[PDB]
């Protein structure tokens, strides 16, 4: 490629000359200590090459070398249980060979070059392969990697590997016309991986938690976003939806996070415990991680990176969820590279492309029908840290534009010590209406109108809170106290689960719609027998009650024996007390 | 009566008037940032391109 | 050695030198004119035909004739050793206190290499600050970066006088016993005048304090590179003593907003289009690069505390310097000007201060088993007996039922004690005792907060005993 | 060059009330006094020329109008010395530079004045140096600065503005000079925002390095309430090292005072938030008589006219007896209030215009009014119920 | 001003100058400022404006050992009735002192409406006092500002209160305020003389409490007190 | 706009014609001139958005002596109730009149939530 040599030094930009043949936006390694650089010029003989590190001891005549493509990441098997940076460096390895400190100019590889991989070809000579197709498959953890041909090559096979030990490296598959496949590939992170189709949204995401399943649902291949106040308990939901979701390959991003929070979350990842087989939880997650030392380079393109790996994991069929740490601080490092550039800021500092750079990060989730046959989704969720508390602020405007689900916190529920602290009166969801076929035709039938009920009777209680704050609740009327005591029934034993507790963090579907049935029941019955006229203030402490709180912690095998008895028990109170 | 009245009268005539100080000291920051710009562009056409 | 003469332009804090394509960027270089008088220079760009050369001080007296300029080194070093405990720089290495100069164990670069994410560990042991309001509702762990928010006429170099007199390790309430361990003061000041450099020094040197402390100060009528070069070189000898010599370190940078100041001057003395308010673009980077220095690392013994100051610009928190401090830093303490007022020191402000580390540093084994429970129920009470105190202006004492009288003397005795505490040491112990006799003016069966046992234990001492002497 | 800069210890007597006793100077630290324009920056430092204890005065009208150093000129001759006995002009000097003379002198002026004043510290006076504007060298920085094409800051001025300050305000200080003396230099910079704007960059580097704060405020010049100086946003950080000195020479409880003065205008301005609210008449006795004791502070201690015959001087001790007098009667009230006497029968008492009058007293007939008026609070209070 | 200063100093004349409109004066000036990129202040006029301006109001006053004077009476328009515009800023920092027109005045009928509270005069102290006016004129003076700025505010807080839960001593302030509007400030386009008008100053003053006169000397209240408006005006 | 007016102006149809989102347009016309280095305007929008805006809605209307006709019924969403943001404003002086929705009336569940006083 070509090769040049340094004729202008200043700040991070340098200029160099010889460069004629250089294509924009390629990497480049300046100086003798290879430090990586970006070109955005291109004038006669001379290109300006940007570097991401310090260039604090350059001199003038050092030699640039351009290596010919633009930013990339190397998609193969190796990724999972590994934690990488902003520009897929493994942090695991630079550890080994450097110490505590990150040292400039170092060079490692995405893959390890040197482990030795079980292959078993599904391919034959003569056969004709086309970009997409699945040609061998390889062990890994509980999964089985499949080697895929990539989408820019077609032609016609007449060389297999038989089955061995191999290393990524090796080729397994050479093309007639001297195409050589390996078990790795490159691939732009700007660039979104092609599809055959894109479907539409028909099958929930299953959050495990009661709130967001139920009246604010999201639907395998949607997005979602959760902003909130500082405090709120961001990043503990989306640890839970890690952990208990039915996605098979997670994947998180840490888009600058500060230094403690990012050594809390990679301490407490490895001690965690997958539900569906038992083994770590890290055999099936990929990390991304960036603190707020790092350069600037890599915290724009941690999210892209994030998204091509997950697009790669669509494309062999799996279901992939992706929670991205806070996008504030991305898109403060989009307007410190915009600063750079002198771009001339149009919101508040925020250069006037925001909203499309936001928009090509959140349209790649969906469900799709990949290039081989299968099908595969994305679901995107993540998180905006307002700094004015008002949904008013950029960020959030531009996000609020293009998203299907808004689950917003407020702390003030929080310092109720109710939690999870969704606020139900801002929030909304889009993806309802088409989840309503799944439901009626797998959960149950009267499921929806349960579940209207219940939002219904939740909305009922929030129309009485101006009365309450003129006279006290004791003065209300017998149903106003009646609705009054339903809604925080609902709320304290249905909307609560808390997170830190061992058996409060999960929740199935079944258990939902039995507490909701049973809380219907009894609301129903308890209206029926106020007009009775017979001990309406003692039907406040039937024990009835303690069997409506017994079901927020029964298990799901025993669910059904407890659904019965509490059923037979309203009966047995309400039809025969007097 | 007055918790009505400053609840519904007072707080969003404050707020409209922060919100359009900020709108115009913006304006102002964004106009003063391209006159920079022109100058800066000023000193490298004169400083290099002369003879 | 080597000297460059070919001087073609100098126009205020910069000047142009042709044929020196042979000095790095970034390089420090010495100036040399007619009369002998040498000063300082720092290369901000390097071409084919002229290197550019922005000069300390001030340029009166040079000339195109006789200047010259020679190479000191390509990169800026400082040479630390253990012998720099007790010692004053000036903020570029020179000792200002008469002694003579150190000698050098190593030279090390004064930037910042990051540390591995995968190689830092939790913080988990707090440090006894002295002060009651930061010892038991604010707690500062080992690792924190924990910024303290001051105003224009409040007294904030006291408070951090009297931090870094009275900081102090507890090895003997942790574990079976734990291990003898140094400790060490890193004390940075910038943009300071005279009184209070004369304030800091009689202050340190007074109470022995600087036999375990390093000073580096810079004044205000310095040259400006000098203050960018000041928390650097404090934060490498930290970094130094605190990971190759198993010290506890804790760091103090006095003020922050002369610090962004001068960047600021800086990077429009270059020719760069600044950002938001003026500020440059790649201030939240300059910033990180200097609060993300200090933490605990896996395998090490050490430790490094970041405790900065800054002064709020008319008391505004959506200011950038204090904005940007709040996406890097854990928490704050913010000093309120109504307690100053009231001829309360320290005046710091218990409602708007919050530590993110607190719950990690507190409990059974580390400090006392009681501490976050106490902590909690004295923030309550007081953010009740503050607003009853002024729903008193209207509705009189006498409407007031009893429990709402007992939280309004609460809060008096809340201000006169536990935070109007003066020049005195207060250990952890000593301020615990106080915060139970404030509670105990409380009746039992109102504290929601605490557990039945705890209440069992301490509830009930007397303030009568602490009353003779406050 | 000097020997050796010492801590300071000794207040700069001013002649004003507020300035004196609230927000002190002390003899080798520096001030600002900020303010947008007819608030009365002028008059103060013509005062303090006037007034003020120092042996040699430096005044730079560093670009101000003419007839302000005509002034200085015709009446300075005939005023006496308050320290010597003689003319008042052999003890000053002058550094004119109008508005209307060539702009690049105006740097030149400050410089002068600077070196001259620096000049007399080295003989042991004790020099006092009042800038009349600083923001005029500014605007003459910018204006020269258009000329040459560089970058510019904020606000269009040069990028070494906020330098050029530091190194002026740092020549100023108590210092042991070459020849074993005793000197010291006091600066008085006064500071003109555009449109009264205190986020002005000038104004926000002066904040950073001057050790006391005196801002004036428009509303209060408005309704003719001078000095007009903003109490709320008004600090000094030489009230801790100046108080061995006010117990030896003025009193030995005048801190404890000061003190209690301060308070009870800060509790003044608390409840000022509910008037707003609910008006004036909806607040407990024990709190009309704090906002009618902060009133009577307002206009009686704090007012001073500079213009008349008695008021424009006030020496330590009169203060010290004004307090006294202010804090005793709030004392006899305070009690009163408690034995069911309602406040609004209080304020009819005639001791009210005793008290607010005591202005106007001569210097040496205050030692018997003092004491007849303090008669007079214990005889009003002990008959009123 | 070239021609007024050579009538004034060198033939003794007495001349007074006036200027329509500086507003037009600055646009003048800005034009030729955008047109040569000069540095902006800070509402993209130059930033000599300052100098400029100083160049044209300082060549007025009085000289030593001539007879002479000049008297300048400029004439300008705040944009938005705002007094923190550049050019209103610039001149009241160079003049001594200003006249300040109130459009509110002006609705209410009142001619000439100028607000006492913004306006200022630098040098009145010079040419008032014992044997030049009256001894008493200062003291009035002080006396009208420090009632007139009580009635406004009394004036704001009956907006938020209602005047029913007034004491008599805000009403006294208001009634003092409401007519003095109406009486002192309202001339219409008669030749008022110095007499005229510290007579009705005297009569509106004596609409407040005797004891209220707190920044007038005793012998002045006993000597001129007393005085009923209805005898001069109704 | 170009498909309409030849449809209505040459095969006598009478077309309505509905814009999505006029707001996404004005986006991606500050996009397109802020990187061309030229005077913003209200809210960093270019000055010239009042011509490009006329040189869209003023397409429509009728003709003499055809049968044909065009009809424009742009949707666009403000920022917040600022009637005072630019794209409404602009849009609001080129266009015959609006209609405006009402968040009081959506939140009480009527619909469509058309508020007929604005
Ligand atoms: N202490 C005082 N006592 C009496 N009158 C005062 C006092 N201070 C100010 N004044 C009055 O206010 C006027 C303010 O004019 P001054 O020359 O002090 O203005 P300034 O605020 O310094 O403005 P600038 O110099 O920017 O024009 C004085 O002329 C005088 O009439
Ligand atoms: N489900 C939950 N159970 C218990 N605590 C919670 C839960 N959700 C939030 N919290 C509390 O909310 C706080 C905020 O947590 P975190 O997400 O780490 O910060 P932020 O919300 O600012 O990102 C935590 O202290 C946590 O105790
Ligand atoms: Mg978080
Ligand atoms: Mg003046």
């Amino acid at each position: 490629m070509i090769q040049g040599v340094i004729q202008k030094i200043a700040g991070p930009a340098v200029i160099a000359k010889g460069m004629l043949g250089a294509r924009m936006y390629d990497i480049c390694k300046v100086g003798e200590e290879g430090l990586v650089g970006e070109i955005i010029r291109l004038d006669g003989d001379t290109a300006f090459v940007q570097v991401y590190e310090d260039t604090s001891g350059l001199k003038v005549g050092e030699p640039v070398v351009s290596t010919g493509l633009p930013l990339a990441v190397e998609l193969g098997p190796g990724m999972l249980n590994g934690i990488y940076d902003g520009i897929q460096r493994p942090l695991e390895r630079i550890r080994e060979k450097t110490g505590i400190y990150i040292t400039r100019g170092v060079v490692v590889h995405a893959l390890d070059r040197e482990k030795k991989w079980a292959w078993t070809p599904m391919v034959k000579p003569g056969d004709e392969v086309r970009g997409g197709m699945v040609l061998g498959t390889v062990p890994e953890f509980g999964f089985t990697h499949k080697i895929l041909v990539p989408p820019d090559v077609r032609g016609r096979v007449k060389e297999v590997k038989p089955a061995g030990e191999y290393t990524v490296e090796e080729p397994v598959v050479v093309l007639e016309d001297g195409t050589e496949l390996k078990m790795y590939h490159t691939w732009p992170v700007r660039r979104a991986r092609p599809v055959q189709r894109k479907l539409d949204p028909n099958t929930p995401f299953l959050t495990g938690m009661r709130i967001l399943d139920v009246l604010f649902p999201v639907a395998m291949g949607g997005t979602a976003a959760i902003p909130g106040p500082f405090g709120s308990g961001k990043t503990v939901t989306q640890q839970s939806l890690a952990k208990w979701s039915n996605a098979d390959v997670v994947v998180y991003v840490g888009c600058g996070e500060r230094g403690n929070e990012m050594t809390d979350v990679l301490v407490e990842f490895p001690e965690l415990t997958d539900p569906k087989t038992g083994g770590p939880l890290m055999h099936r997650t990929v990390l991304i991680a960036n603190t707020s030392n790092m350069p600037v380079a890599a915290r724009e393109a941690s999210i892209y990176v994030g998204v091509t790996i997950a697009e790669y994991f669509r494309d062999q069929g799996f279901s992939v969820a992706l929670m991205a740490d806070s996008t504030s601080r991305w898109a403060e490092a989009l307007r410190e590279i915009s600063s750079r550039l002198e771009e001339m800021p149009a919101e508040e500092g925020y250069p006037p492309y925001l909203a499309a750079r936001l928009a090509a990060f959140y349209e790649r989730a969906g469900k799709v029908i990949t290039l081989g046959g299968e099908e595969g989704a994305v679901t995107i969720v993540g998180a905006v840290s307002p700094p004015g508390g008002d949904m008013s602020e950029p960020v959030t405007q531009s996000t609020l534009r293009i998203v299907g689900a808004f689950w917003r916190l407020d702390a003030s529920l929080a310092f109720r010590r109710h939690f999870p602290a969704i606020n139900w009166n801002g929030s909304y969801s889009l993806f309802t209406s088409a989840l309503d076929p799944w439901y009626r035709e797998n959960v149950a039938e009267d499921y929806p109108e349960l579940r209207d009920a219940i939002s219904e009777l939740l909305q009922r209680e929030a129309g009485l809170q101006e009365i309450v704050q003129l006279v006290g609740p004791d003065a209300l009327q017998d149903a106003e106290r009646l609705v009054i005591e339903v809604g925080r029934i609902i709320r304290e034993d249905f909307l609560q689960q808390n997170a830190y507790h061992e058996v409060d963090a999960y929740c199935s579907m079944k258990k939902a719609y039995g507490i909701m049935k049973m809380i219907l029941a009894f609301y129903k019955e308890a209206e029926a027998a106020i007009k009775r006229g017979v001990s309406i203030d003692e039907i406040l402490q039937l024990p009835v009650l303690e069997r409506i709180g017994r079901a927020r912690y029964v298990s799901e095998e025993e669910f059904p024996a407890y659904f019965e008895e509490a059923m037979k028990e309203i009966q047995g109170a309400f039809k025969a007390l007097a | 009566r007055r918790v009505n009245a400053l609840e519904q009268v007072v707080i969003p005539g404050i707020r409209a008037q922060i919100r359009f100080i900020q709108q115009v000291l913006e304006q102002r920051e964004r106009e003063d940032t391209f006159r920079l710009k022109r100058i800066k562009g000023k000193i490298e056409a004169r400083e290099a391109e002369e003879e | 050695k080597k000297e460059y003469t070919g001087i073609t332009y100098i126009s205020g804090p910069l000047l142009f030198v042709e044929n020196a394509k042979d000095l790095a960027y970034g390089a420090i270089v010495d100036i040399k004119d007619g009369t002998g008088r040498v000063r300082g220079g720092q290369v901000i760009e390097v071409s084919e035909e002229y290197a550019v050369i922005q000069v300390f001080e001030e340029t009166t007296g040079l000339d195109l004739a006789t200047t010259s300029v020679s190479l000191v080194e390509d990169v800026a070093r400082l040479g630390v050793s253990k012998e720099m405990l007790g010692r004053r720089f000036n903020g570029i290495g020179k000792p200002i206190d008469g002694l003579p100069p150190i000698t050098p164990e190593k030279r090390l670069p004064i930037t910042g290499l990051p540390l591995n994410p995968v190689a830092r560990r939790k913080p988990e042991q707090f440090i006894q600050t002295g002060i009651s309001t930061i010892d038991v509702m604010n707690t500062l762990v080992r690792g924190q970066k924990l910024p303290i928010f001051s105003g224009s006429g409040l007294p904030a170099n006291e408070i951090a006088a009297q931090i870094a007199r009275q900081a102090t390790v507890r090895p003997d309430l942790s574990g079976e016993g734990e291990k003898e361990e140094p400790f060490a003061v890193v004390f940075a000041a910038m943009g300071i005048t005279q009184r209070e450099l004369s304030y800091f020094i009689q202050e340190f040197e007074r109470t022995g304090a600087l036999s375990r402390s390093v000073l580096f100060l810079n004044k205000a009528d310095d040259p400006t590179i000098e203050r960018i070069l000041t928390p650097r070189m404090a934060l490498t000898v930290a970094e130094y003593l605190a990971f190759e010599h198993d010290y506890h370190v804790l760091v103090i940078l006095t003020d922050m907003t002369n610090y962004c100041e001068a960047l600021r001057e800086i990077g429009a003395a270059r020719e760069e289009i600044p950002g938001r308010r003026g500020y440059p673009g790649y201030m939240y980077t300059d910033l990180a690069t200097i609060y993300e220095r200090a933490g605990v690392v896996e395998g090490k013994k050490g430790s490094v505390t970041q405790i900065p100051i800054l002064s709020m610009p008319d008391d505004d928190r959506t200011h950038p310097i204090p904005d940007l401090t709040g996406y890097i830093t854990e928490g704050q303490i913010q000093l309120s000007r109504e307690l100053h007022r009231k001829g309360i020191y320290p005046p710091i402000d218990p409602l708007p201060s919050l530590s993110r580390l607190m719950n990690n540093g507190v409990g059974k084994g580390k400090t006392r088993e009681d501490h976050k429970q106490v902590s909690d129920q004295l923030y309550s009470a007081y953010a009740n007996g503050v607003d009853i105190r002024k729903l008193v202006a209207i509705i009189g004492e006498d409407a007031l039922t009893e429990n709402d009288r007992r939280y309004l003397q609460f809060a008096d005795a809340f201000e006169r004690f536990f935070i109007n505490q003066g020049q005195q040491n207060r250990s952890i112990e000593e301020s615990l005792q106080i915060a139970w006799a404030l509670l105990s003016m409380l009746p039992q069966g109102e504290l929601k907060r605490i557990s039945k046992d705890h209440i069992g234990k301490y509830y009930g001492q007397k303030l009568e005993e602490i009353w003779g002497a406050p």
